[PDB]
RNA sequence: AACUGCGAAUGGCUCAUUAAAUCAGUUAUGGUUCCUUUGAUCACUUGGAUAACUGUGGUAAUUCUAGAGCUAAUACAUGGCAUUUAUCAGUGGUGACUCUAGAUAACCGCCGAUCGCACGCACGGCGACGAUACAUUCGGAUGUCUGCCCUAUCAACUUUCGAUGGUACUUUCUGCGCCUACCAUGGUGACCACGGGUAACGGGGAAUCAGGGUUCGAUUCCGGAGAGGGAGCCUGAGAAAC
């Protein structure tokens, strides 16, 4: 209470890590960084929980120290780095490339992408403010502070930069009719095509995001991550991209598959 | 007899590593050591026993079957930097030092006494 | 009272015990500021004058200078003041501190030597000590020779004889710190390097950023 | 209780192990029983060597 | 070994205090402070002190220290913005700025004397460390709405010496009777104020239950509080810290 806490109970950890409970008495607790701690997941979990990689922390460490892993293209050594949404997991070692996207259930999918991909990552701008000498800046959902961006680029909008450069690539502005990720609980991982943005001043814009099979839900406007123009995805998505069969469509695809 | 599957290898370039989960199937023997084991697993993957580690056997009730898990490295070297000290402990590798941590926390709080060189003349 | 002399000039000092005390009587009033003469010691400081540098009393409290009394006080005593030596960062413990004025009630009175007088004591002047260290940084070298500022500080080093019973004899020299060797002049290129490099990048953003308003103003303004 | 009965390869000594539809019909003495085709018991391997 | 840097403000333990307080849901800082992480932004190779060490010591005694002789720095020190007001105009904003930028008049820290690797062509690559007018993360601090047991054998209470409001400060990380000075005479209450009790930390919860409920929650999670009792401070981004 007199300063920062620095543990994490696994108790209190963020639900969507999925950990168990007779493990240990804490969590891993990520460390500052570019995304919130209860919107994350640190590096551990990713190589031992998701990966098995790795079976202990002390293993986890000896894969982060030998540089094998890059977070957005930069090696991070960091075993709590937190590493949230559209960040890249380049491991060369392996050849492998992730990229950290949410499924229909509310959590983070190992979802490996192609070498042609992992040199780009979608961001959510969050504020623009100008500069000193009259130089617009650009905050995105990643703490990336862009200098001199395209002046069509407003605060809820949805930019692409390059891994290798962190430049402005593309942008796709926030429209009714692009694709979207719902990343603010009970519809997190569900990708839709928005249809209407309700505007209420001094409080929280409620969006209505309708799924490609017909499916109509409504969220707030900071949990919207724009994807696509129109209902192409500039990503690439995991299997079941955003529908979130209901309880009684998933029991049947659990028992016709086996 | 006594047989080996490994139903969940894993090649794991990361550590210079095979991770893989090993049943082994004993009708009346009394779980199999890891030194048979071992030797078993190194003509399975064509390997030497020295680069293997393997732990965690845990017989199911009723025997008959036990299930582990296994590590096989690329070389020696390898296996001494990522497998850990205690399982280098069980091999004539690594010697764990004798230190009684009880008595180490002793001599520490005796040397936060005296100051300079003469720590050293303490413990 | 115990008399602990030191002569800076030959790096000596030596402990001494002055039972009649007679001849402790000219410090009987000096604070720990004054350098007095040591006739009255005897015979052999004759010429010799000495400071008063501190001392302990009866309990083992040293002096502290300024405190300007006899007797023992307690101060509150921080980083940075003498007689105290801080467990913590920002620890402040009252401890008690001996007056700065000499009196007889005093276990041993430091002395320091700032003049040598006719004779000398054997223990304290005939015998001497080397520094034992020399001069660590390049300017020093510089400083304690006649060395310029073309001069090579690296064939000056000291280079003392380190032998001893039982190895193979050798010669340990200090690690030269300060010095303009051809690494830190490397690092110094670089650091204009890099600010050249954003001079370089600040245009380059800029005339972008003022070509895209250029071209995107031409086609609002028709 | 006597860890004769075995379930599809599983011994079972537990008498209130509810038998579902699928295990019921791989109920049988387990491979290491004296009723099975194991080694008999100690009274039987003590009743033969004395006689 | 020691100097320097950082942590020691987390954890762990207890439930004493505390009854619109804590706490829970909601939410506001456009009234704020944030070490670190993350992205942006960026030669005279100078000066003299000190520890370790060497040596002389004192006290019955301490993780007490004194005196002298040395010697290092990412220690110490040297070698247009920011900061404080005033005026003018209306780049990007928000539901709404006295917002963010810009232009004037001035006022008065920051702008690398550091370190490693790789060694190539006076120029050179990859890092470490370090600056913050910025963003970002961990979050603090104080507010908005609503919600607590028993008690009238507690019916009026607050207001000298702040109670309620206004004005101007002062102060604080900021808003605010937080404080000061001058005015106003208010503010609360049978819809239970104020006062008293609690073998009262609050909540998530537990037990028991047809429904409805009753009772419990010191106790592993969250929040608060305390370190024998109070009170006052140092250091630091962060403590009224044990």
């Amino acid at each position: 209470a007199r300063g920062p806490k620095k543990h994490l109970k696994r108790v209190a950890a963020p639900k969507h890590w999925m950990l168990d409970k007779l493990t240990g008495v804490f969590a891993p607790r990520p460390s500052t960084g570019p995304h919130k701690l209860r919107e994350c997941l640190p590096l551990i979990i990713f190589l031992r929980n998701r990966l098995k990689y790795a079976l202990t922390g002390d293993e986890v460490k000896k894969i982060c120290m030998q540089r094998f892993i890059k977070i957005d293209g930069k090696v991070r050594t960091d075993i709590t780095y937190p590493a949230g949404f559209m960040d890249v997991i380049s491991i060369e070692k392996t050849g492998e490339h992730f990229r950290l996207v949410y499924d229909t259930k509310g959590r983070f999918a190992v979802h490996r992408i192609t070498s042609e991909e992992a040199k780009y990552k979608l961001c959510k701008v969050r504020k623009t403010w100008v500069g000193t000498k009259g130089i617009p800046h650009l905050v995105t959902h990643d703490a990336r502070t862009i200098r001199y961006p395209d002046p069509l680029i407003k605060v809820n909008d949805t930019i692409q930069i390059d891994l290798e450069t962190g430049k402005i690539t593309d942008f796709i502005k926030f429209d009714t009719g692009n694709l979207c990720m719902v990343t603010g609980g009970a519809n997190l991982g569900r990708i839709g095509v928005i249809t209407n943005r309700e505007r209420h001043p001094g409080s929280f814009d409620v969006v209505h995001v309708k799924d490609a099979n017909g499916n109509n839900f409504a969220t707030r406007l900071s949990n919207i991550f724009v994807i696509g123009k129109g209902n192409k995805p500039w990503i690439s998505l995991p299997r079941g991209k955003g529908i979130r069969l209901t309880i009684a469509e998933e029991r049947d695809k659990r028992l016709a598959a086996k | 007899t006594v047989t080996i599957r490994t139903r969940k290898f894993m090649t794991n370039r990361l550590l210079q590593r095979k991770q893989m989960v090993i049943d082994v199937l004993h009708p009346g023997k009394a779980t199999v050591p890891k030194t048979e084991i071992r030797e078993k697993l190194a003509k399975m993957y064509k390997t030497t026993p020295d680069v293997i580690f393997v732990f965690g056997f845990r017989t199911h009730f009723g025997g008959g079957k036990t299930t582990g898990f296994g590590m096989i490295y690329d070389s020696l070297d390898y296996a001494k930097k990522n497998e850990p000290k205690h399982r280098l402990a069980k091999h004539g590798l690594y010697e764990k030092k004798k230190t009684s941590r009880k008595q180490r926390k002793e001599r520490k709080n005796r040397m936060k006494k005296v100051r300079g060189t003469a720590k050293a003349n303490v413990g | 009272m115990k008399l602990n002399i030191s002569f800076p000039a030959t790096g000596c000092q030596k402990l001494i015990e002055v039972e009649d005390e007679r001849k402790l009587r000219t410090f009987y009033e000096k604070r720990m500021a004054t350098e007095v003469s040591a006739d009255p010691l005897g015979d052999e400081w004759k010429g010799y004058v000495v400071r008063i540098s501190g001392g302990n009393d009866k309990q083992g409290f040293p002096m502290k200078q300024g405190v300007l009394t006899h007797g023992r006080v307690r101060l509150l005593l921080s980083k940075g003041h003498s007689c105290y030596r801080p467990r913590r960062t920002g620890e402040r413990k009252r401890k008690s501190v001996r007056g700065c004025i000499v009196d007889a009630n005093l276990s041993v009175l430091n002395l320091v030597i700032v003049r040598k007088g006719e004779k000398d004591i054997p223990g304290l002047t005939d015998n001497t000590v080397p520094r034992r260290l020399g001069p660590k940084r390049a300017s020093r070298i510089r400083k304690l020779f006649n060395l310029s500022k073309e001069d090579d500080v690296r064939q000056y080093v000291v280079r003392k004889p380190l032998s001893k019973e039982g190895k193979k004899p050798r010669t340990k020299a200090p690690k030269i710190q300060r010095l303009v060797t051809p690494r830190v002049l490397q690092h110094k290129r670089r650091r204009i390097a890099l600010k050249k490099q954003r001079t370089q990048k600040n245009k380059e953003e800029a005339s972008e950023y003022a070509k895209l308003l250029a071209k995107r103003s031409k086609e609002a303004k028709e | 209780r006597q860890r004769h009965i075995r379930v599809r390869k599983q011994v079972v000594n537990i008498p209130s192990f509810i038998v579902r539809l699928d295990s019921q019909k791989h109920i049988d003495f387990s491979l290491r029983s004296p009723y099975g085709g194991g080694r008999p018991g100690r009274v039987k391997r003590k009743n033969a060597k004395k006689g």
